[PDB]
């Protein structure tokens, strides 16, 4: 401001920015196999 | 984003915008089998 006069001026910006990505990973596996012979009846238990 | 400039008049402006997403996938997929065999004796032959 000069005689005589006013002028006022305001800029206001703001920004925000957030990301969040999240991932998980778990397995589990296991095969067993068996073979067998045997040479009364009752021993078959 | 928010800007006011007053040169002899009075002027206000405002503005907001949001944006939110979210996507998540559970699976799980299992396959088991298990074959057994056996062979009885019946001692009993036929050698006749």
């Amino acid at each position: 401001r000069v005689l005589f006069a006013k002028k006022t001026k305001v800029e206001h910006r703001c920004t925000t920015n957030k990301l969040s990505e999240k991932h998980e990973g778990s397995f589990i596996q296991g095969a067993e196999k068996s073979i067998s012979l045997i040479r009364s009846e009752y021993g078959a238990a | 984003s928010s800007s006011r400039k007053r040169s002899f008049f009075r002027s206000s402006s405002s503005s907001s915008r949001s944006y939110t997403s979210h996507t998540n996938e559970i699976h799980k997929g299992k396959s088991y089998q298990l074959l057994v065999v056996e062979n009885t004796v019946e001692v009993a032959q036929f050698i006749n």
